[PDB]
């Protein structure tokens, strides 16, 4: 019985301490997803007004190429 | 056998705990302070069953006050007779129980339990023939019902050859709506089936039946109750604390009322039924008022059963020949209720001291197989949670398993069904 008395308590402290855990694993996880995310939305807005600016330099030098 | 270490846990454990003392110390004829004032000397000669005797002759009770919470004890120790008690006697804790069985078992309970046990140790020490133990207590609760059966446990493992006695208290839903008492309660049996030697099976539903159908109360409260649980914890000890030759030791008792060891469970019975606010009762009136199913403090019809042994306490200055007469009268007049199987099942006590504001009263205590209905009420209501797993997750977030539930409510049953047994038995 005494036994037994130590191995619910012991349970206990572990399913809290599993609980904070996945908790705090779950966070880490979304908020890295989220960060990578966000940052590859920006790089590909980036790139695409980026490839905007190399087009107008085309557009320039096709003009000064008739000259 | 001499001493008995009495132990009240819990709200309920603690309150019906206190007006026990101040019944018996006024009885006993001890003060609030613990001076003896009383007019006859046989108030002392068993006063050392309940009570210490202290330097400058000051009786102490060897009562031990447990609760998780200090609410409850503090207004004891407000009380009248707080005074009374060891200080150092007062064991408590500042988080709750919360009516959680597995927070007063293994969690929160565990946390205070050994400096209960070291107080326990300590009267046993200054006992120079201990009996066993006295507890107070609810089984619907969490301190009481949790800790107060792991307080058992732990003491029959120190104290194994000593006798264990329970003052349990029953859920009923006209007293609580605390919707987890039938699984706290079925806990509780199943620990008081194996560990203990005689249980007083107090249950709420008859002491509030009885307060409003007889004594004519419209709004009872817990002192209402706590009365006629003061009455009866008066009457069932009275064979221990005066002198006498049935039942005068809790050893004794169990042999005379115990045919099987997990059958147990007395229905205590009282008459004169009073409330706190002229007219004495015949010999006659006392034991047609003590045998019927309106002066049970169990919600059992003892005429849907048999009974295994009676124990009948009389108190007061009447005739010895009447009430020998009136208890073979009782006996002959219904001797199907009595198993045939154990002959001469009934044994009756005369005690010439009477209780407070009483000219005379009478005390039941019987093992009756009625007492399985109890017990079916309790699992019906178990059962109905159970079954769809409801408000289990306040016990599995404190470690539990569903086999601890599934294996206390198979004891329960196995007890149901062996009360059947016996009253099916013919000789
Ligand atoms: C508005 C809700 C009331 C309070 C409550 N109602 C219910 O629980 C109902 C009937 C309503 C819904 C279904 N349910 C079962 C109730 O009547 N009870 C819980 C009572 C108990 C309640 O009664 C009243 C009328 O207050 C209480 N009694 C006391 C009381 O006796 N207090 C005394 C001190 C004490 C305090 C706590 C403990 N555990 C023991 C004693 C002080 C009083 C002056 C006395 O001596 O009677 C406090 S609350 C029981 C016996 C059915
Ligand atoms: N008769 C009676 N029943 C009580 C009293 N106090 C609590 N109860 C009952 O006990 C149960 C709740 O247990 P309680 O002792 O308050 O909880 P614990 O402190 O956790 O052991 C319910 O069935 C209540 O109706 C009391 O003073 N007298
Ligand atoms: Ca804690
Ligand atoms: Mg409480
Ligand atoms: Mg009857």
């Amino acid at each position: 019985k005494r036994e037994h008395e130590r191995e619910v308590i012991q349970k206990a402290i572990e399913e809290n301490n599993n609980f904070i855990k996945m908790a705090k694993e779950k966070l880490a996880q979304k908020m890295e997803s989220n960060k990578e995310n966000r940052e590859a939305h920006l790089a590909a807005m980036l790139e695409r007004l980026q490839e905007k600016d190399k087009h107008a330099e085309e557009v320039r030098k096709n003009k000064e190429l008739k000259e | 056998m001499r001493e008995i270490v009495h132990i009240q846990a819990g709200q309920c454990g603690n309150q019906i705990g206190a007006k026990f003392w101040e019944v018996i110390s006024d009885e006993h004829g001890i003060d609030p302070t613990g001076s003896y004032h009383g007019d006859s000397d046989l108030q002392l000669e068993r006063i050392n069953v309940y009570y210490n005797e202290a330097t400058g002759n000051k009786y102490v009770p060897r009562a031990i006050l447990v609760d998780l919470e200090p609410g409850t004890m503090d207004s004891v120790r407000s009380g009248p007779f707080g005074q009374i008690f060891r200080p150092d006697n007062f064991v408590f804790g500042q988080s709750g129980a919360g009516n959680n069985w597995a927070k007063g078992h293994y969690t929160e309970g565990a946390e205070l339990v050994d400096s209960v046990l070291d107080v326990v140790r300590k009267e046993s020490e200054s006992c120079d023939c201990l009996q066993g133990f006295q507890l107070t207590h609810s089984l619907g609760g969490g301190t009481g019902s949790g800790m107060g059966t792991l307080l058992i446990s732990k003491i029959r493992e120190e104290y194994p050859d000593r006798i264990m006695n329970t003052f349990s208290v029953m859920p009923s839903p006209k007293v609580s709506d605390t919707v987890v008492e039938p699984y706290n309660a079925t806990l509780s049996v199943h620990q008081l089936v194996e560990n203990t030697d005689e249980t007083y099976s107090i249950d709420n539903e008859a002491l509030y039946d009885i307060c409003f159908r007889t004594l004519k109360l419209t709004t009872p409260t817990y002192g209402d109750l706590n009365h006629l649980v003061s009455a009866t914890m008066s009457g069932v000890t009275t064979c221990l604390r005066f002198p006498g030759q049935l039942n005068a030791d809790l050893r004794k008792l169990a042999v005379n009322m115990v045919p099987f060891p997990r059958l147990h469970f007395f229905m205590p019975g009282f008459a004169p039924l009073t409330s706190r606010g002229y007219r004495a009762l015949t010999v006659p009136e006392l034991t047609q008022q003590m045998f019927d199913s309106k002066n049970m403090m169990a919600a059992c019809d003892p005429r849907h059963g048999r009974y295994l042994t009676v124990a009948a306490v009389f108190r007061g200055r009447m005739s010895m020949k009447e009430v020998d007469e009136q208890m073979l009268n009782v006996q002959n007049k219904n001797s199907s209720y009595f198993v045939e199987w154990i002959p001469n099942n009934v044994k009756t006590a005369v005690c010439d001291i009477p209780p407070r504001g009483l000219k005379m009263s009478a005390t039941f205590i019987g093992n009756s197989t009625a007492i399985q209905e109890l017990f079916k009420r309790i699992s019906e209501q178990f059962t109905a949670m159970f079954r769809r797993k409801a408000f289990l997750h306040w016990y599995t977030g404190e470690g539990m398993d569903e086999m601890e539930f599934t294996e206390a409510e198979s004891n329960m049953n196995d007890l149901v069904s062996e009360y059947q047994q016996y009253q099916d038995a013919t000789a």
